[PDB]
């Protein structure tokens, strides 16, 4: 459904605790690939194959995915 | 020292 994908860079350090959720750290920049539900964003590091989920609070959003 | 985590979507 997604048209225009988003990013964002990480503003707090965040560690998954499950293999749906991606770890980062403060300064990495995220492709947005959806917005999940209210609290969580599915992202992807670019030119990766990280990918998975992490909180809305956790990142600067630069551009929401449309 | 992060924001608390949110519960995880469905």
């Amino acid at each position: 459904m997604v048209l225009e994908y988003g990013e964002a860079i990480a503003k707090f350090n965040f560690n998954g605790d499950t293999q749906v959720e991606m770890s980062f750290r403060k300064g990495e920049r995220i492709t947005l690939l959806r917005q999940v539900d209210e609290n969580w964003y599915e992202g992807r590091i670019p030119g990766t194959s990280r990918q998975g989920i992490f909180p809305i609070t956790y990142v600067d959003v630069i551009k929401r995915p449309l | 020292l992060a924001p608390p985590k949110p519960p995880l979507p469905e």
